[PDB]
RNA sequence: CAGAACACCUAAUUUCGAAUCCAGCAUGAGAAGC
């Protein structure tokens, strides 16, 4: 992607917080129990994370 | 791949169906009146079949008269024209339906049908290419009436230019030279052919008139002709729908001639609104000029003044339009003062059509003459043949033009990841008149609106969004009018910013705060200039600006 | 809440009353004969907009006393949501607790609606220049409305009664400047439960 | 097994306004009227009925002191245990009372007119803003056939109590200005659910 | 056998109609514009599942009548193979005689499918808490299907017609509780020969 | 179409294989001046014209091969669609101009680059298009344009994909979609401890396991696919069978259902839950034994596995 | 080369367009000619 955008700005020219891994799984478990982080939400966050940061 | 559905005399139904395999694109679905035939019209619309889109050239009934009837048998998905053509079609369909109910002829379509035609009625202006079912459609001005276009459809099997009706030099409210495609035109479907006198007989009647005009184009050109020459006596518009069309061309002045894009008719045009003022102006014996649109003296308002004007030996009757067969206007023009003016003609002559074909970039492969009278179509077709271009007349009625796409790059270095023969390439999609992909070595072989900076536009829209003058609804409506085109968005922004002189209200949302009038009006002018400078920008850039403030559209 | 407030409002008009017809079809069926048609129901009764008159009355009085009331009479004015008129009649997010019914007339059209002819004289010549045949409700006509307050507060019935004492003073409907719409109100209040129809 | 049919008939007493929800019919109609009324493609008048009935019963049963859920709160999950969840629906179980739209007995041109409303400055007493909206005239007749699949004894009484609350408050929009004050007539009957079998 | 039953079923839609989109790619491509897409063809028509509606209708009415009809709506339930609906629609042992089609519309999506807006009114405050846009099929839209019974009995047309009246009573698909899916049916059946196409 | 001349519709050659060759001046059959000028032949009506020209009237298109031109030439008086002209300058012009029904597209052939370019520019200024010559069909699935140096241009870098019938042009969204699909297929191929060291379980006798498995095989809870997937998850280790039976026995908190097949019978809810935990405890006791013992347990109910 | 019918002034604007569950089972794995 860092290559691709490279050409996508080159050829065109020619013409975060920190949390521990234990804290993240504990917080996701807590929010899953109170249904803030649903299955639908985790899935959509996964598809949005697969498209880039 | 094009069928001329009743494209000989345009009566009892007329249509141009360009079936391109994946789309049944339809052009000029209209009715011409002659003055029992309705069943043959009904059989012809059921003979058309499912049409994916009903392109419309101009707002006359010849091209736009059967659109809610195609909606009635539910054969059309989308109906597209210019916004001027759309609102003039609103006035046309309402008046035509009122005429069908008044004459007691069985109604062709219904008022609800007219509405449901406007449910599916999209609109774009000129030079706005849309990619519909692998056909690129573009509109160009052909100077006939306001909002009148010629259609340029690029299908994979060829480029078709449906010219429609072409304007003349005598048309004053539009540019004379009709806009043309800047690319190759393969097939050109052309419709064949069919001022001081008015002023000086207005002198010899007034100081010693009655003008039958047409509400679309003709009455407004008579009004503008009287606007340029300020004589002494006054002008009256005794026509309801002519007054509405006059007001809409004042609203749609951005679609007009460039000089007239700056009021327009410079006042002095007393328009009669109700029928009592009409009876007053009929009984008014003062010397004055009465321009009004009924057509051919058969029904309308004109007939309030006819009796008064007819027996008057000082008055005159100025036919600025053609009189069709078996009309009262024809019966008074032939003889069974009387003057007829031939300069007020929206339709172009033959030599302007030769000019229209000659300033194409390429000579077309085949010129399809369609409407017009027979003998004029015959002599015009002979003069096309003298210019060495093919003619297909609709009575008499074939190579293949494939727009191929070539790779022109190496395909040996290919791999597999997901059972796909993929290879990454960086190249250039050059587009000839045979889309060509070509590598970067080929590129090295080759190698009115104000203006504001991008950050100023960002900060002004953010400020007016916090001040609530600019809104998500405002940004959404402006994006819809901008995806329509630049001129429609210009009209929308001018219509919002315009201060009503009777009330002192602008259509902008009022600012939230402790601003004093002067600050409020300066914020309104800031919004006006900011969104005009946004109008000057590119469409993707406008989308990336407006997606920050309104997250949807 | 567990509690609602009913305000039954009976209006006895004292001057002739005019409220113009709003429906376009019922105006085009009228302006051949009556060029100022009365706002009328299809069940041939006289309709008067009652909300808005109360809101304008309470906005004028509460601006006069000095409360922090927003004025909703300016062009496209957004209600604030914090003043007591916003709680009673309406804000742009929270709705009004006081739902104000229209002023239906108890008697039918043919017994109150009457046709009048108003003029415009040339003044100095003392000769009639303009003549127009309007339409109006006669005096002694009785109108009925029901104001329902969903979450009542203590300063609700007094504010509505103050707004009606304003509307008695300056009139309701149209042409209030020339002397139309001068009315009187009889108010019967009753605090009813929100759960009185369940059993 | 039986089913309950509740044929309700609305007579409109004060003018009715339910806004058009269809985006195409809205943008086709927002050049003539600023407030279109809800209309069928067959030119009848549509009113939602399930939400108003559920809102009436929820407000009244919350005021009575019953353990009913509030489904009007944003993203509220219905409990599935109360009377209103049994009647109108919950997230696990569907509702027993299938409530139809209020189809008018007449066409738009016979019951729907186009009114013009104002906004007047309080100091100037002049018409500042003007707009036009479609409204349903008074005396217009609407109908619905409320169908209860697994009926108990109290469901018809709850439906009649909710209908009396709609007659109290109103249906559709613009309720605070006086719109939507209507009257209901109820014909109830228990029908065998095997009655179309021949 | 030597005869087959063809039931041509024509649906006219009387209420708004919704049947949600089931293809994940098409639904996920439509969630950027509508929260509730209509189940739609790739030739831009509208299809409705029809075998399950007929089977559910016939199972409810025949269970009410007292017949020995299984409930295949329970979780992973198996049909026994002896019911009348098991003979008609199917069982785990043998396929059903009735071959019910999808209800493909006679019109394209741009002519019958409209995008509408529903809300969630809060019980107090009368405000819009939630707002969602969903697609629907207009009233008067015509759908067509062909029910094809391979081995006709005497009670196959009667039970299909009774199930169609039950679908008219309760609704065909989607939000049946809010008033969606109330439709009407025309039935034109014909017993055709099985060897018809040979000639 | 013409390939650089072979003009199919056949494959007639004008001056390769399966052809009817027509030689010029200045296979299965050779046609030349026998037929003289002004006379037509069939094969597609072919007529030769003197140069000092092959004219094929086909079903779609009337093709004209000119040959070298030196002097007034001879041209057809009918209808021309393609005009194949040599270029090696004003003589070619009027040879074009003096012909009725001027052709759709002309073709320049047999010359250098500069003369062909000069003649090509002279023919675009006469408003006749030119082509300058020097298979799976290709599909742009793209969507912004430019106008640099009087070419309509687009900066695009992408992928070319080659199937058996077509070659498509795709952007990064297609590659992202197939990469996510293949990543999901790759990650669903492994579990962390498949086929590994043998791994907190209830214990029960062999006869009770026989009794419980037979009772849950008569009623349809433990079925042949259940025993099949149980044996396949047991082959990949002990923890895999633990994870599989925990996934099957898992009661969803939103719906209150498990992945067991429901029993065939008239059991009430508590008894159905007792049978579900009976199946869970029975198969948990079954994971304790050796592989051959479990195979001898389960061959009597699922003979495949 | 086509439709045509007592007075005004106004007929605008804004906000939401989301959230959640489920995605499981079951049966068949063989015959026969050459
Ligand atoms: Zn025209
Ligand atoms: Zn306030
Ligand atoms: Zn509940
Ligand atoms: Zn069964």
């Amino acid at each position: 992607d860092m290559i691709w955008n490279e050409e996508y700005n080159k050829m065109r020219s020619q013409i975060l917080p920190d949390m521990s891994h234990d804290k993240i799984i504990e917080n996701i478990e807590y929010l899953f129990n109170i249904k803030i982080l649903s299955k639908n939400r985790i899935k959509e966050f996964w598809e949005e994370f697969c498209k880039g940061q | 791949m094009i069928k001329f559905i009743g494209g000989a005399s345009k009566v009892t139904g007329s249509a141009f169906l360009l079936e391109t395999g994946n789309a049944k694109i339809l052009i000029d679905c209209g009715i011409e009146q002659e003055k029992d035939n309705n069943e043959i019209i009904e059989k012809k619309i059921n003979e058309i079949g499912k049409a994916d889109i009903c392109i419309l050239t101009h707002a006359h009934l010849a091209a736009s008269g059967l659109v809610p009837l195609l909606v009635k048998k539910r054969k059309v998905n989308k109906i597209i024209s210019t916004p001027a053509t759309k609102e003039l079609c609103r006035l046309l369909f309402n008046d035509f339906q009122r005429i069908q109910e008044e004459n007691n002829d069985i109604p062709l379509y219904s008022y609800d049908d007219i509405e449901s035609s406007f449910e599916i009625w999209d609109e774009i202006d000129d030079r706005n290419t849309i990619e519909l079912f692998d056909t690129k459609i573009t509109f160009y001005n052909n100077s006939h009436i306001i909002g009148s276009v010629s259609v340029f459809i690029e299908t994979h099997n060829g480029n078709y230019l449906f010219s429609g009706d072409i304007g003349s030099k005598l048309q004053q409210l539009m540019d004379y030279p009709p806009d043309m495609p800047d690319g190759n035109v393969d097939y050109l479907i052309l419709e064949s052919t069919y001022r001081d006198r008015l002023l000086e007989i207005a002198k010899t009647t007034c100081e010693n008139v009655l003008i039958p005009s047409f509400a679309i184009g003709r009455l407004q050109e008579v009004l503008y002709t009287f606007s340029n020459y300020n004589f002494n006596f006054p002008v009256y518009i005794d026509s309801p729908m002519g007054s509405k069309v006059t007001n809409l061309i004042k609203e749609y002045n951005i679609y007009l001639k460039k000089k007239l894009r700056r009021d327009l008719f410079n006042n002095k045009y007393i328009a009669i609104n109700t029928s009592n003022q009409s009876k007053e102006l009929s009984n008014s014996k003062e010397p004055a000029v009465i321009i009004s649109a009924s057509g051919m003296l058969e029904g309308g308002r004109i007939l309030n003044h006819l009796e008064q004007i007819k027996n008057d030996e000082n008055s005159t009757l100025i036919f600025v339009g053609y009189q069709a067969q078996n009309t009262r206007g024809r019966k008074i023009l032939d003889g069974e003062r009387i003057e007829k003016l031939n300069s007020f003609s929206a339709h172009a002559d033959q030599d302007e059509l030769i000019d229209y074909i000659e300033r194409l970039k390429y000579t077309p492969y085949k010129v399809f003459l369609v409407h017009g009278e027979k003998e004029q179509r015959e002599i015009l077709a002979k003069r096309i043949i003298s210019k060495k271009i093919r003619v297909e007349l609709p009575e008499n009625y074939e190579i293949l033009i494939e727009k191929k796409v070539v790779l022109n790059i190496n395909t040996d270095n290919m791999c597999n990841f997901a059972s796909y023969r993929l290879m990454p390439f960086s190249g250039f999609i050059v587009e000839k008149d045979r889309i060509e992909i070509n590598d970067k070595n080929w590129f090295d072989m080759i190698w009115a609106l104000p203006d504001m900076s991008h950050d100023k536009i960002i900060e002004n829209i953010e400020y007016l969004f916090n001040i609530k003058i600019l809104s998500k609804n405002r940004i959404k409506e402006f994006w819809e009018e901008f995806c329509k085109g630049q001129k429609a968005a210009i009209k929308y922004i001018t219509q919002v910013h315009r201060k009503n002189p009777n009330t002192g209200r602008r259509n902008w949302n009022p600012p939230e705060g402790d601003f004093t009038d002067n600050e409020i009006e300066k914020l309104y002018e800031t919004a006006y200039n900011t969104l005009l400078s946004l109008i000057k920008y590119d469409k993707n850039k406008v989308y990336n600006i407006l997606i920050n403030f309104n997250p949807k559209l | 809440a567990k509690t609602m407030k009913k305000i039954y409002v009976t209006m006895k008009t004292l001057s002739p009353l005019y409220t113009g017809e709003v429906r376009r079809e019922d105006k085009e069926a009228a302006q051949k004969r009556v060029n100022f048609p009365v706002r009328k129901t299809a069940t041939n009764k006289v309709l008067i907009p009652f909300k808005g008159a109360l809101r304008s009355a309470l906005e004028i009085m509460l601006k006069a006393k000095g409360e922090n009331v927003c004025d909703t009479g300016e062009s496209r004015a957004r209600p604030c949501g914090r003043c007591v008129t916003c709680s009673l009649f309406g804000s742009m997010g929270r709705a009004g607790r006081a739902s104000v019914d229209f002023l239906i007339s108890n008697d039918t059209k043919e017994q109150i609606v009457r046709e009048s002819t108003h003029l415009r004289i040339e003044r100095q010549t003392k000769s009639a220049s303009d003549t127009f045949k309007g339409e109006e409700v006669i005096e002694g006509a009785t109108f009925t409305a029901t104001i329902t307050i969903s979450n009542p507060q203590e300063k609700d019935l007094s504010l509505i009664q103050s707004a009606l004492k304003f509307i008695e003073e300056n009139g309701i409907g149209g042409w209030l400047n020339k002397g139309y719409g001068r009315v009187s109100f009889e108010v019967k209040s009753e605090d009813v439960a929100t759960d009185r129809f369940l059993k």
